[PDB]
């Protein structure tokens, strides 16, 4: 029952941890795919405007 | 007119001007929350376990607690928009007297 | 209106991203959510002694 | 020697850090209280005067020994605490100095 | 105020490499501390067998 | 630890870095059609005016 | 009015943009903000410790 | 040797070196910028009355 | 932001978890938790004499 | 147990040395993205203001 309880300190749901794993690794290509973007905006406002 | 718009002109750069600064103190907050919710999750942990967790590790949970003091005061501090430190909480108080504000 | 773009926001989310994926991993890889770091040094202490 | 951490964009918009912990600290009644309450983790009475007593001495008898193992322990868990406290300061730090700094 | 972000980033690095210096330490404490679990393994084993 | 700190030392934030790069390239071009535009003004000085 | 027109600051501005770039460049191919120059170089000596 | 406490060593006196100083070439800057201002009217003035 | 990422202390667990699933191995194979190595030489030394 | 510090010597963390294969090849690929946008650049230098 100690390991037990220790065991509650140091349990993982393996299916949260991975899920929000995966769902971080998401959000990270996103923000990528939004940094991207971030530089076509001005690339076309200069050379639309230039 | 042409007064009007120059005055207008730098009425909307005075305007811009605000909504930095309005963003700088707001996106100050938000991280001052995202503290005070972590700080919450360190009540029901200063929940003592109920009563499992002991004075010693209660201390640990201070130590955390009271680091994340330090932080949201240091919010509160480092938050100095041209040298004006917005979240000051006792620079625009409109206490008993409107002028302190 | 076109120099100073890049998302700043979104730019300092994704160190923020990147970091909370190697927080899950590292958690994934001990297989514990007990860390090295003092994250919740309570608990750990809790489960140390 | 304190290891401050200069944060903020003002000068002495500092975080104080202390480490005290070592091979030689463990059961800081002070310091040291001699063979015991830091040296039973240096010098280690196990020898023989475990044999020679178990359980009355209290200083050569298992209990401030394993009293030295534990709150040795329960120094270095409290110097994680201490530790980790200031990475939760870096954390937020480093957002506000994302944030703000936006 | 570019002043103020010169010395956020910079200020920002020294956070960082705070927090390396301390995860440094954390965690070289925490391999002494799975020394002194292993310790005090070996005083219940220095427990003498009892005797 | 220490790799992460030298890490910490000689990390880039290559979104940012990229962006800049690209920022970079956009700024140079732009003042390139400046100076371009910077030769075509008394070019037209001139030819009106002479 | 016509003769010593270049735009002369952009000029001073167009092979500092592209050292700029060419410091941008220098990073992204070492992945790595340390450079051989020794601008930073205390970080470097750190790192290089 | 001291960071914080002295503040003719300890960082803060000396970031206000920095800071005043870039707030004496500002200000100086402010200076020559007005001048500036005052010879754009002046020779369109010049111009102008000279005409 | 893409150039140390190694997970490292995962790949320091992973010699650490094989040499765990080693010592596994040593025990299950004698049969034996008695090993070669020093590791709780008392308790090897008491039951060899 | 010599087969073992032998091995020691001649050991490979392969998910290291897989990583690290992977990793020189991001850099390779990395650099040459930016060999190539270094040709980019004063193409952009001599047509704008040619």
């Amino acid at each position: 029952n100690l390991t037990a309880a220790e065991s509650r300190i140091r349990d993982v749901d393996m299916a949260k941890e991975m899920s929000e794993f995966t769902k971080n690794n998401i959000l990270s290509q996103a923000s990528q795919a939004m940094l991207a973007q971030a530089n076509q905006q001005p690339q076309n406002v200069l050379q639309l405007l230039r | 007119m042409r007064g009007q718009i120059r005055g207008l002109e730098m009425a909307s750069k005075n305007s811009q001007d605000g909504i930095s600064l309005i963003q700088t103190a707001e996106g100050a907050l938000t991280e001052t929350h995202a503290i005070l919710q972590r700080v919450r999750e360190l009540v029901v942990q200063a929940g003592n376990t109920g009563t499992q967790d002991k004075a010693t590790d209660l201390q640990s949970i201070q130590d955390e607690i009271s680091a994340l003091t330090d932080e949201i005061d240091g919010i509160s501090n480092r938050t100095e928009f041209n040298g004006k430190k917005l979240l000051d909480g006792t620079y625009k108080v409109d206490t008993a007297t409107p002028a302190n504000q | 209106i076109n120099h100073n773009i890049a998302a700043l926001n979104t730019l300092n989310r994704l160190p923020s991203n990147n970091s909370a994926s190697q927080k899950n991993m590292e958690k994934l890889s001990s297989g514990l959510r007990i860390n090295r770091a003092g994250d919740d040094a309570a608990g750990l202490a809790i489960s140390e002694k | 020697k304190n290891l401050v951490f200069q944060i903020g964009a003002n000068a002495t918009q500092q975080i104080s850090v202390n480490i005290e912990d070592m091979g030689a600290d463990a059961l800081g009644i002070k310091e040291a209280d001699g063979s015991i309450a830091a040296l039973h983790s240096v010098n280690d009475l196990d020898v023989t005067k475990f044999a020679d007593n178990a359980a009355d001495c209290a200083d050569i008898g298992f209990d401030a020994q394993l009293k030295v193992v534990d709150e040795a322990i329960n120094q270095v868990s409290s110097q994680r605490a201490k530790l980790g406290a200031v990475q939760n300061r870096l954390e937020h730090t480093i957002n506000n100095l994302s944030a703000s700094g936006e």
